RNA sequence: UCCUAAGACAUAGGUUAACUCCUUGCAAUACAAGAAGACAUUCGUUUUCGUUGUCAAAAGGGAAUGAGGUUAAUAUUCCUCAAGCUGGACGUGGUAUAGAGCGGUAACGCAAAGAAACCCGGAGACGUCAGCAGGUGUCACUGGAAGAGUUAUCUUUUCUUUUUAACAUACUAUGGCCAUGAAAUUGGAUUAUCCAGAGAUAUCGGCUGUAUGUAUGGCAGAGCAGCUCAGAGCUGUCAGUUGCGCACCUGAUGACCCUUGAAAAUCUGGGGGAGACAUAAUUUCACGCCAGUUCGUACCCAUAACCGCAUCAGGUCUCCA
RNA sequence: CUCUGAGGAUCUCAGAACUGAAGCGGACAAAGGUAAUCCGA
């Protein structure tokens, strides 16, 4: 499992059978890409990055929420 | 107090058979098999025995897994010798040829 | 007693360039605000010319001769002061540019020297007392 | 258990009649020594770092504590105050000279003891 | 299963009426015994280098996995989730070169940065004991929260839970190096030794090596503890401190020998630069595609599953506390 | 049992007083000595 700090690489990865898993925690939110040998997590604190990334969900990738 | 169980069918305590106690998300204390430590890489010259810098100390296998960096250094003998030995080598070779030529001209 | 002179061939001792031969362009007894220790500016053979047979062909003999020069600053302490000297092989005062070095022009000087050396090497004159040395400059040292 | 540790800490339950092991057995001498040495050396380091002592004083005192000359940390401290106060030159003296030096040192001591008093009054 | 050991056995040669017996790793009491490459791709052709076997370790060496869940009985094997390894074979990006990365004075650094014979290395790879230092697990204590025990009296009480796998990235880690400068009113330093002009100490100095360390990912969605509803639901799983405490591991040492403490397979590095190649050639970078066969996995391991004519007061090698 | 002092970081040691059927390593744990003679170091 790898995690990503900078949204850019994350977006290069979800731009590269693709599905995206978003999960809510009290203080934080996480976005999760499945790829052959790695599970990519992306965490953010503030709601701005949050909504912005929710926007970022493309038609190619389907969004699952737990 | 939690007690453990070997997981390997080798109950005898051997340097290769060592175990470490790990605490799981389950709340269990589980034996996990710990690997063996290896000796650091030393310069190969006679009587030298210096610990080489900038090379990884890794169990022999993992040596196929690492990046070129850890396998090497940038000198003339990067992997095999330390700087001191390199240096003394250079110097010795140069000066020895000098004496060689000198003997040559003194012969002719 | 001091021999730092422009044109003295020295060997680099420890460094990625350790074991290579090069000539002193400039010598700063105590150095700049930049390098606060005693150092020398030097131009030398990084990769030496490969051996050339009398049986090879044109393209072979030409390609064989390629030289890759380097220009480095080296603390004098990392240097072995060879007694061989080549002053005239080129004007290093001319081709070694404090500017070009600091100015991100490194590759330019590289080219210039490659040109110069390659030219000189095949042009080596067998009667030159300058040449007995020249050979050694392009010589390969054995450790 | 806790109640006992309580009383043991107040000191009610340690006695000779309550001790089964050797003094050395309970706490081994070597530990006490290591602890003392370590204290003394940590101190000498603080001091030599703060310029209060010089490399010669450092050395002499280091070998001082190595020689069990100082039981307390307090005592090493007193003897540092002494090396500072007494001139560290105690070589080649006639008894006249040492009497004089003694009285000069006694004078200094009295002096500063006095000041150290007066400053606490005004505060 | 592979590797080598103490060892052992073929083959070859010799001995015996014969059976049998003698040698063989430092390999022969033997010897016209091999391996590789390429084109060919069969042969053949051709090239290169060459004296000649095998078995013996379920504690030695030894490529890579973990947590959670499940059965009446198996599970580091099945399920779920998350990883790594070796061998394949191309795809897409990217390094490098008209010969073959770039930075630093230097230790050294950085996803990648051409190659054969050949010769040398490193790891593997190692005794006993003594003390020091650190880490893990455990034990102890502190505030918070949920539950439980006690309550005639006393007890802001007594107990319980309060967890984090392999693996990914970044940092720190007992040592060693590199500068600069050299030390006598010698200094530095350990519990102990011990080090220095063969360069000590010291610099807003620098480089490097080891985690059973820290943070984040894994991860809470799992596990754990409570409380509801009639399979669904809700709440909390938080923040600290100390130990010559204990078991194990690691790090730096010290002492000891008319004792001086395996080897090979395996992974990898260096020196060398013969060859190969323009529409080309070759390259320890990423991400993607394929595979992992055979055998053992139940259960007892003992005052009742073993050996002692037995369900015998005997005997029988280990780990966790 | 009630006090007192000393050793340390950003758990040991020593004093004094009081109190008991003069008991108190209260179980557990845990050498009996001495002087000679003979062997074998
Ligand atoms: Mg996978
Ligand atoms: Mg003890
Ligand atoms: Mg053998
Ligand atoms: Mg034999
Ligand atoms: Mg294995
Ligand atoms: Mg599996
Ligand atoms: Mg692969
Ligand atoms: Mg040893
Ligand atoms: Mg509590
Ligand atoms: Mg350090
Ligand atoms: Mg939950
Ligand atoms: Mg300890
Ligand atoms: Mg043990
Ligand atoms: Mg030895
Ligand atoms: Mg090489
Ligand atoms: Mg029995
Ligand atoms: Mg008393
Ligand atoms: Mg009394
Ligand atoms: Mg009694
Ligand atoms: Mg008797
Ligand atoms: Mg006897
Ligand atoms: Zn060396």
């Amino acid at each position: 499992p790898k995690e990503i700090t900078d949204i850019k690489k994350f977006m290069k990865l979800w731009q590269n059978k693709k599905v995206v898993y978003v999960k809510t925690n009290k203080r934080i939110t996480k976005f999760k890409l499945r790829g052959k040998k790695y599970l990519y997590t992306f965490k953010t604190a503030d709601p701005k990055i949050a909504k912005g990334i929710k926007d970022a969900i493309p038609a190619t990738y389907s969004k699952i929420e737990i | 107090a939690q007690r453990i169980t070997y997981r390997r069918r080798c109950s005898y305590n051997t340097r290769s058979n060592k175990v470490r106690k790990v605490k799981t998300p389950g709340g269990r204390l589980v034996a996990q098999y710990v690997k063996k430590v290896v000796n650091y890489t030393k310069c190969s010259e006679a009587g030298c025995n210096v610990a080489l810098n900038g090379i990884a100390q890794v169990r022999p296998a993992e040596y196929a897994t690492i990046a070129r960096s850890a396998k090497t250094v940038s000198r003339v003998y990067g992997g095999e010798l330390c700087h001191t030995c390199v240096r003394s080598r250079i110097i010795r070779a140069f000066l020895t040829e000098e004496v060689k030529i000198v003997k040559r001209k003194m012969i002719s | 007693a001091k021999f730092l002179k422009y044109g003295r061939v020295v060997i680099l001792l420890q460094g990625r360039f350790a074991g290579k031969k090069a000539v002193i362009v400039k010598s700063s007894e105590d150095g700049t605000k930049d390098r606060k220790f005693g150092h020398v500016l030097v131009a030398g053979v990084e990769r030496s010319p490969k051996k050339v047979t009398k049986r090879m062909g044109s393209k072979k003999i030409q390609k064989r001769t390629s030289v890759k020069p380097f220009i480095k600053y080296v603390n004098l302490n990392h240097i072995m002061p060879t007694r061989y000297s080549v002053k005239e092989l080129c004007d290093f005062k001319e081709l070694v540019k404090e500017d070009k070095i600091k100015n991100n022009a490194k590759s330019e000087v590289r080219d210039t020297l490659k040109k110069v050396f390659v030219e000189k090497y095949r042009t080596i004159n067998p009667e030159e007392k300058s040449a007995s040395h020249t050979k050694f400059f392009f010589s390969k040292l054995r450790f | 258990a806790r109640a006992f540790l309580e009383a043991k800490r107040k000191g009610r339950h340690t006695g000779s009649g309550k001790r089964k092991g050797t003094r050395n057995a309970r706490m081994p001498t070597k530990v006490l020594w290591m602890r003392r040495q370590r204290v003394l050396r940590r101190l000498l380091r603080k001091y030599r770092a703060a310029k209060k002592i010089d490399k010669h004083q450092y050395h002499e005192f280091y070998l001082g504590s190595k020689g069990n000359l100082y039981k307390n940390k307090t005592v090493l401290i007193e003897a540092i105050h002494v090396s500072k106060a007494d001139k560290i030159k105690s070589d080649k003296l006639t008894s006249q000279q040492e009497a004089r030096r003694a009285k000069n040192t006694a004078s200094r001591a009295k002096r500063n003891e006095k000041a150290q008093i007066v400053a606490k009054v005004d505060v």
